[PDB]
């Protein structure tokens, strides 16, 4: 690996620097190097990994949607360039998703013993299979979709047994699983039911929280509310 | 519009 | 070159697509391939080249300034990581500047016969030597600064002889040359005098313009005014 | 603040 010669702590330090400089490709490369040191990641380190790759793939998804819309308007004969460039961005996006899924499979998930870390990595696995499903059209599209579902579902089962309803990673997992139901699985009623049940059970648990935990949980509850207002 | 997934 | 196998028109088409997708690194690679076809660039094509690399180097400059500020605060012993990463971003920035200057030297400038294209490319040359000067600290810093000045000065001499005072590339050239005077050459009075004289002589020529040309010229005049208000 | 150079 290109980062094999740099200290683990130096990679973490430089990932935080790249975040400040809004250099998210560098940030992702640094955290990939940190993961490949073979040690488990702390809560802070897991978030750095997540933020880096979410920003990288977020720009690729936004670009893919721009090009896909142009491509659809063109097919409503004018040259192969639009399809070619959409395919180029698509292939780069799939490469990043495959890289993240490789880090999770080797060997972040299998070494995640606590519910907190295991749910985190399974939510990541669901997210990046979902991003693969957004662009999928081939023989394996249904298997990609079910791979996202299976990872989300295991994370949901763990979070319901081991976490309170206001736990931020439990809330974020339910939010993204509901987005999966609505946008990928074409199950809007399941999406709405999950978002409502998650919001209501979090609302009833707020009384147990400090001011700092209250802020974290209500932030994600507001995202659930935003989708419910969009969907109903 | 598109729905909201987790964002930092 | 990596773009040697793609048609010139396809590279232009994909550069416009990359701009719509906000994929400015792709946009710069496409226009570099277009330039390396060996034919002169149209007005529209020159702007695509400019916009692509200005966005790429603009993100590198912003990142370099973030890291340089962190580095200065650290030196007011805590590890080499900040300097190392600042050097990494710095080297990448210099690589992009060197690439653009190579396109101008081989062979955009020498084939630019009209005043409009030659001033455009000389303004580019001044800009990218200025970006090199922003990070320069070595034996050749004064020569880098004078290389920027020499390119700006030749472009200024041509624009004053061959263009009206409201010509957008003449206005933009004077704006950037004034920024060079203020920030690089430590000559604020020369910067202020140039910006004021450029604004006033453009103001007196507005009466000759159509509504569309009037909008173009007053846009850049407003940037000159913004700097004059900042500097006085 | 920093001064304005040409921007599109
Ligand atoms: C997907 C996701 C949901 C919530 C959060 N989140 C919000 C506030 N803190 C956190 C967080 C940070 C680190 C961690 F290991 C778990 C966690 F919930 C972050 C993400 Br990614
Ligand atoms: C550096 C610079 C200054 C002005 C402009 N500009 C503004 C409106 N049109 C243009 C333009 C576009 C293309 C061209 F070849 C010359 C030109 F002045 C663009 C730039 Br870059
Ligand atoms: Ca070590
Ligand atoms: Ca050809
Ligand atoms: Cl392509
Ligand atoms: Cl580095």
């Amino acid at each position: 690996g290109a980062m094999g010669s740099m200290e683990r702590a130096s990679l973490i330090q430089k990932a935080k620097l790249a975040e400040q400089a809004e250099r998210y490709e560098d940030m992702a490369a640094f955290m990939k190097g940190a993961v490949e040191k073979g040690e488990e990641l702390s809560c802070e380190e897991r978030n750095l990994l997540s933020v880096a790759y979410k920003n990288v793939v977020g720009g690729q998804r936004a670009a893919w949607r721009v090009l896909s819309s142009i491509e659809q308007k063109s097919n409503e004969e004018k040259g192969p360039e639009v399809r070619e460039y959409r395919e180029k961005v698509e292939t780069e996006l799939q490469g990043v998703c495959d890289t993240v899924l490789g880090l999770l499979d080797s060997h972040l998930i299998k070494e995640a013993g606590d519910a907190e870390s295991r749910v985190f990595y399974l939510k990541m696995k669901g997210d990046y299979y979902r991003y693969l499903a957004e662009v999928a059209t081939g023989d394996d599209k249904k298997r990609i979709i079910d791979s996202a579902r299976s990872a989300y579902q295991e994370a949901m089962d763990i979070s319901k047994k081991e976490m309170p309803p206001t736990n931020p990673i439990r809330l974020g997992l339910a939010l993204n699983f509901s987005v999966f139901h609505y946008e990928i699985a074409n199950s809007p009623e399941e999406a709405i039911s999950l978002a409502k049940t998650t919001f209501d059970e979090a609302m009833a648990d707020l009384h147990t929280l400090s001011e700092d935990s209250y802020k974290d949980s209500t932030l994600i509850m507001q995202l659930l509310r935003d989708n419910l207002t969009l969907w109903t | 519009r598109r729905p909201s997934s987790w964002r930092q």
